[PDB]
């Protein structure tokens, strides 16, 4: 209600806003008179280094170093070392028949890749057809992965396929 | 400090109990003025000298449990023994406590022997 | 009343009344130190005005205050200072008075924080659980007959053992045939399908309703057979007559409707909800 | 059924009506009391079978000599002993759900129980039931011997604090005189 | 609303018989009770990913290590909180550390995440000393499974607190003397104590999602201290103060200054009345402690003759007459009696001998 | 000596419109002396009208809230006094002779000093 | 040296061997230490204003004095603490650091690479417990003993 002020002080746009002090601060010091408002040490600095220098974003080996010790995940020849940084070979160590690792390399951290690509496709799968069901399902399963995930939802769905191998 | 690394103290786990009972009944007992006006700000400190005090609680828990661990995997007759006596203090009470029913069970039947009055 | 308390947060408020101006022209004591995205600072302003308003609303807490005065004003405090010069050296009882307050309030946390317990054991440490006085279940049965608005009676036609029936508003007395101490082994039933005053010639079991209580009777034995705390059984049948007052209404029906089933209760949470659903 | 597992206190009714009784009968985990979280109350029943609620009014109905659900009971009991002594001594999260991922294809009559605990910078876990695999321990830390380095050694500031092999626990030949002493290899966090 | 969708019998249908013969080892009932069972442990995440597909990473399904038979949630890229972040983001981030989600309660309704961070600077000591963040624990309990709400406002709680806590980064110069005592770690809530040679003046730091404004609460630990020795007197005040900026070393320099003098001022009575008033059959106390400021207080008697005495300096204090307000003999202040006979000289007889 | 009848509640209900009013001619000064300063610095001789300094207005509102906050914390000890007599003192105000509320009063202040002098040695045989 | 200083034991004699028995005394007692503290609280809750409008000085008076005891009794705990707390560390005979974090492979299963006393005892309480049951069994069944003659019992 009382916003006779409001306009009247909103007046007071434009840069040459210094008289202000004359107004208010002495009758401030009237009441309020601390000299003590931040007399610690006290110092402004802005950065020191800053730079990840080794991969990506920290999150996605944050996270992938979280998974069980059944996956064993390595990197190739660095084609991508500093950016991309993924390419990830996987080696499945369980109660099962092993196989041929994946590609998984994957887009900045946003997420939208399905990653693998089966460099090793043709001639890695056309060798026997108990492994090639497996691709089928794998493909299958991939298929049905609604906004897949890289960091957990392809090795996730590559060892359910491969646990799904035994009919 | 709070951002260093070295832990420099000592001398606790012994004192430490003694120290936290004492000092958290401060509130009450104190030779000092209690100003009559005080309400939700004596909580918060009592919380947590129960919560340090449950916490060096399970400190000292812990720490005899490793030192009985330990002695057991080291020295297991004096285990087996403590569990000898045991057993035997069990046996005693069972037997004590079978001669208490059955002294109750005599007292009981020698009173109303002769329950019935005349016929 | 306890509405005086009230104006404690009264106190709060006016103390606010005095720093929202202070925020106002400490808000003033500086302009833009860098906007370079908007100029809502100015209206950052306008936002400390907004909060002037508050004051307006301490006004309004009257409205609901003064509900009404008490008679003998001064509540008998100062009558002691109607005493002579010889009776003042005696205002340390009233700090002793609000001392033993705090003690309460203090135990009334640390008793709060005493229900986390760290008994690790509590036996080989020695007796006697069942109260061995036939008096002190007249002296539990006094204890919830003090409470007001629920009859509590008593007869105890098998023996040593205790038995006991309880009335609500409704006709859905509880018939209690328990042991010495602890309550267990209850039942329930509605509208004189018990009559356990004469029924049939004494307080009979009949093990029986028409399929509406047996749900509440489960459900009071499994409150019964788990509230059985180690010691203080007086504290064990107070809370199990609590949690019987709790069926004194029948009427609310939340987190469903009022159509899942023949009744809704099941409240040892302190608060009664639709059955069937925990 | 139990002579190390978990035993059974029994405690029967002082007054006995002419066709109906009922019988209180709780768990009484060994050497605690603090653990009392499984106190099941049953009423006879002369022409059907008796009825039983354990905490949530589950009446069922049986035959004569078909009871086994009693070690459901006791699975169900040591579950909540574990919740209990973790809350004695770094107090774990409640989700010691009654079902789960079904491990080892659960036999036994619907014998389900899973709990876990990490205290420190640990993990324990615990799984139980009707002989499919009664005695389940697991626990690991996180600095451990064998494990994978290679595509974290790129990373710098070694993280000791994730928890990545599962390395059983294999509950058996340790000290325990009534299963209730996992309270010790809980004791193995800091000293 | 009966929604007319695939069912196709998604799971091992009817497999499931196969399933059973994939066990190491008089009923088969044994399979029934799991379909009844899974779906109340699998049905109700799948729903939290309904929630969790409007922040960020909604990575369901996960398995941790499998031996822990539990259906875990993981988090992953916690979004940028509204508050500060310009620049703590980055620490935010450089902080982030593995973090989850399990079921809770009676595994009904009932939701708990697990949190750690990177070093901590406020981690002291007396809390089980570790490197690596040792533990952070929600709890929540919704009725109609909205739980992401209160889990952003905590995030934004703890990540104001981390703000704080990274600012308090410096050395004081004399302060730090008073071993080190900041004994009472971060869990999710900074407190500080150590004044009064020893533990005492217990602070409390937290942001509540009711308001925006923090909590501030004086504390009374300390076995050499006073009956309360805490500071709400002034501290309702002294809250705003840091309200005005998160300085956190300016909260304690001012309450190690005003630390002895309102000691001082506390030790006389001033709830009670002193029996009944000294005039008339009225009602009247006999002091009345006044929190009208940050530092300066103006203690009243009998509800008159108020004297305003109070402390800026580092070691000395200043009295002076508190119906005067910046005006020597121009007007009054439209309340209690002005000049009680003479206060300056009862003050100075004893204000400083030695001092010249 | 005031002379108020005591009674806190209608007096700070009629001291509310002071306050009001009070903020009301503050804020219109302080709006006067911002458009006189900054008719001042750019425009030219046209704010020429006396008006208030701005100091003795506003300290003499911070004067009447600390007034008022005065008499409301009174009330409030008046209303607590009166709260824990009632909770912890019967009712005797002329059926017991004043004497014996004395010795009562006497005894419970003993009664209470032992309690803290049990504490106090308890608090001392712990340490 | 470690001996019985005034400490609530049912039969242990705390003695130079038996270190076990020492430890479990050390943990009962400061678990009786904890409770005690809960319990004196619980009493400490509910005291009640001495001026009682019926009741002038004569219950309270006695309890707070019974109050003191139990200060007493948590005193001498403290004590007993302190006793026991040196044998713990007095006794430091065979292997002294004793890594648990070894240990830990130790109690597992593999890694894929004097009891005649003891036996004694067992059997002597195996047979206590089945002549116990066989005491049982009869009052057992005859427990109930008029919840079949309810129907004329009163």
């Amino acid at each position: 209600q009382p916003l006779l002020d409001a306009v009247l002080a909103n007046i007071r746009s434009p840069v040459f806003n210094h008289s202000l002090y004359r107004t208010f601060v002495p009758a401030m010091m009237a009441i309020h008179g601390p000299p003590i408002v931040s007399p610690v040490v006290c110092s402004r600095k802005r950065r020191f280094e800053e730079d990840e220098r080794q991969s990506i974003p920290n999150v996605l080996q944050g996270e992938v170093a979280r998974l069980d010790p059944k996956f064993l995940v390595n990197l190739d020849p660095s084609h991508c070392s500093n950016n991309g940084t993924v390419h990830l070979i996987c080696k499945l160590d369980d109660k099962d028949l092993p196989s041929v690792p994946p590609l998984e390399l994957s887009v900045p951290a946003d997420y939208p890749a399905q990653s693998p690509m089966w460099i090793d496709r043709q001639w890695q799968y056309d060798a026997n057809p108990f492994l090639q069901s497996v691709h089928r399902c794998m493909t299958s399963r991939l298929l049905q992965l609604p906004d897949k995930h890289s960091v957990t939802a392809l090795l996730n769905t590559w060892a359910q396929s491969i646990h799904q191998a035994c009919l | 400090a709070a951002p260093g690394a070295p832990r420099p103290s000592n001398s606790t786990l012994v004192d430490e109990l003694e120290s936290s009972f004492e000092a958290c009944f401060a509130s009450l007992v104190s030779q000092d003025y209690v100003n009559g006006t005080d309400q939700e700000e004596i909580r918060t400190g009592v919380d947590q000298c129960i919560q340090k005090f449950l916490d060096i609680a399970r400190q000292t828990e812990c720490f005899f449990l490793q030192k009985r661990l330990q002695l057991s995997v080291q020295k297991p007759d004096q285990v087996i023994k403590e569990d000898v006596s045991e057993l035997r203090s069990e046996l005693q009470r069972k037997d004590a406590l079978v001669q208490k029913h059955l002294t109750k069970l005599r007292h009981w039947q020698q009173v109303l022997e002769d329950i019935n009055v005349q016929h | 009343g306890v509405n005086l308390e009230a104006f404690s947060q009264a106190i709060s408020a006016i103390q606010a009344l005095r720093s929202s101006v202070s925020r106002v022209f400490d808000c003033l004591k500086d302009g833009m130190r860098n906007k370079e995205t908007l100029e809502g600072r100015e209206k950052a302003f306008i936002a400390n005005f907004q909060d002037n308003l508050h004051s307006v609303n301490r006004d309004l807490n009257e409205l609901e205050r003064l509900s009404n005065l008490v008679g003998k004003p001064s509540e008998n405090h100062p009558l002691h200072n109607s005493g002579l010069l010889s009776l003042d050296p005696y205002s340390q009882l009233l700090q002793a008075y609000k001392w033993s307050n705090k003690l309460q309030y203090h135990a009334g946390l640390a008793s709060g924080l005493l229900n986390q317990q760290s008994l690790k054991r509590s036996a080989n440490q020695m007796t006697t659980l069942v109260l061995p006085p036939q008096y002190v279940d007249d002296v539990i049965s006094r204890i919830d007959r003090m409470f007001p608005e629920m009859s509590i009676h008593l007869s105890r036609p098998n023996g040593t053992s205790a038995m006991l029936l309880v009335t609500l508003g409704k006709v859905l007395k509880v018939i209690v045939v328990m042991r010495s101490l602890f309550i267990d082994r209850t039942i329930v039933k509605g509208y004189n399908e018990s009559v356990y005053t004469e029924d049939g010639k004494l307080d009979i079991w009949s093990k029986s309703s028409y399929q509406v209580f047996q749900k509440v009777t489960d459900h009071a034995t499994t409150a019964l057979l788990h509230y059985q705390l180690p010691q203080m059984p007086d504290v064990v049948v107070r809370s199990f007559m609590t949690w019987l007052r709790s069926y004194i209404k029948l009427f609310q029906a939340p987190c469903q409707r009022c159509g899942k089933f023949l009744q809704d209760g099941l409240p040892p949470t302190w608060r009664d909800f639709r059955t069937l659903e925990a | 059924s139990r002579i190390e597992d978990p035993q059974i206190q029994a405690h029967w009714s002082n007054i006995n009506d002419v066709y109906e009784s009922s019988v209180k009968v709780l768990i009484t985990s060994q050497g605690y009391e603090q653990i009392c979280k499984s106190i099941q109350l049953q009423l006879n029943i002369g022409v059907e079978q008796v009825r039983v609620v354990h905490r949530d009014g589950r009446v069922i109905m049986l035959s004569h000599q078909e009871q086994e659900l009693q070690d459901f009971l006791l699975s169900q009991m040591s579950q909540h002993q574990v919740h209990a002594v973790q809350q004695l001594a770094w107090q774990v999260l409640s989700f010691s759900n009654h079902v789960g991922l079904g491990p080892i294809e659960s036999i036994g009559n619907a014998s389900a129980i899973t709990v876990a605990s990490p205290s420190g910078d640990y993990a324990i876990s615990v799984r139980n039931g009707p002989e499919s695999g009664s005695k389940i321990m697991v626990q690991f830390p996180r600095n451990q011997c064998k494990d994978l380095p290679k595509s974290d050694v790129l990373q710098d500031s070694k993280w000791s604090h994730l928890r990545g092999p599962f390395k059983e626990v294999q509950w058996n030949k340790m000290e325990g005189r009534n299963f209730v002493y996992k309270m010790e290899l809980l004791m193995s966090a800091l000293s | 609303s009966p929604v007319m969708a695939l069912l196709l019998q998604q799971f091992k249908d009817n497999i499931q018989d196969l399933m059973s013969y994939t066990k190491t080892g008089c009923a088969f009932n044994k399979v029934l009770a799991h379909f009844v069972a899974m779906c109340d442990t699998n049905m109700p995440f799948v729903g939290l990913r309904l929630e969790l597909s409007n922040l960020e990473i909604p990575h369901q399904g996960v398995q941790v290590e499998g031996d822990g038979f539990n259906h875990a949630i993981r988090l992953l890229k916690i979004p940028p909180c509204k508050g500060i972040s310009e620049e703590t983001q980055k620490a935010l981030d450089r902080s982030l550390l593995d973090c989850t989600f399990r079921l809770q309660g009676r595994n009904n309704r009932t939701w708990v995440a697990e949190l750690v961070f990177a070093n901590c600077p406020l981690n002291g000591t007396s809390t089980r000393e570790q490197g690596p963040s040792r533990h952070v624990y929600l709890t929540y309990e919704n009725l109609l499974s909205k739980v992401v709400e209160m889990f952003l406002n905590d995030w934004s709680s703890i990540a104001r607190l981390y703000e704080c806590v990274l600012e308090f980064a410096r050395s004081l110069p004399e302060i730090p003397a008073h071993i080190f005592s900041e004994v009472r770690v971060y869990n999710y809530r900074k407190l500080i104590l150590c004044y009064g040679t020893t533990k005492g003046s217990s602070i409390s730091i937290q942001w509540n999602s009711i308001h925006q404004k923090f909590h501030i609460a004086l504390g009374t630990v300390g076995p050499n201290s006073g009956c309360s020795n805490c500071h709400n007197t002034i501290l309702h005040q002294l809250q705003e103060m840091f309200n005005k900026t998160p300085n956190v070393v300016q909260l304690l320099q001012v309450l190690f200054d005003t630390q002895a003098p309102l000691n001082a001022i506390n030790k006389l009575p001033t709830v009670p009345m002193l029996g009944l008033t000294q005039r008339t059959n009225t009602a009247y106390q006999c002091f009345s402690i006044l929190p009208q400021s940050s530092t300066h207080i103006r203690l009243a008697f009998r509800n008159m003759y108020c004297i305003d005495i109070y402390c800026r300096s580092r070691g000395v204090v200043a009295i002076r007459d508190g119906a005067y307000s910046l005006f020597d003999n121009s007007k009054l202040v439209e309340g209690f009696y002005p000049a009680p006979g003479l206060k300056t000289f009862l003050n100075m007889f004893v204000d400083s001998n030695q001092d010249a | 000596q005031q002379q108020q009848d005591f009674d806190p509640v209608q007096r700070y209900k009629m001291l509310i419109p002071q306050l009001k009013e009070s903020l009301q001619t503050l804020m219109k000064v302080a709006a006067q002396n911002l458009i006189q300063n900054t008719n001042i610095d750019n425009g030219q001789k046209s704010s020429d009208a006396p008006l208030q300094r701005f100091d003795k207005c506003l300290e003499e509102f911070y004067a009447l809230c600390d007034q008022l906050e005065l008499c409301l914390r009174l009330a409030h000890e008046c209303l607590s006094q009166s709260c824990d007599s009632a909770k912890h003192s019967p009712t005797l105000v002329p059926s017991l002779p004043y004497p014996q509320y004395l010795a009562v009063i006497k005894a419970q202040i003993t009664c209470a000093k032992d309690i803290h002098t049990a504490l106090l040695d308890c608090a001392n045989k712990v340490t | 040296a470690s001996g019985p200083f005034g400490g609530p034991q049912a039969q242990q004699a705390a003695r130079e061997v038996n270190t076990a028995t020492l430890c479990r005394i050390g943990q009962e007692t400061v678990q009786d230490i904890v409770y005690r503290t809960m319990e004196i609280f619980q009493l400490l809750r509910n005291m009640q204003l001495p001026n009682g409008v019926t009741y002038h000085t004569g219950t309270y008076q006695d309890r707070l004095t019974k109050l003191q005891d139990h200060l007493r009794q948590l005193s001498i705990l403290f004590r007993k603490l302190r006793l026991v707390y040196d044998k713990c560390n007095e006794n430091c005979g065979g292997m002294d650091p004793i890594p648990v974090e070894q240990l830990i492979p130790y109690v597992d299963e593999d890694g894929s690479k004097e009891r005649r006393e003891i036996v004694e005892v067992n059997k002597k309480l195996k047979q206590k417990n089945q002549q116990l049951k066989q005491i049982m069994d009869q009052l057992r069944n005859l427990i109930w003993d008029i919840n079949a003659m309810l129907a004329m019992r009163n």
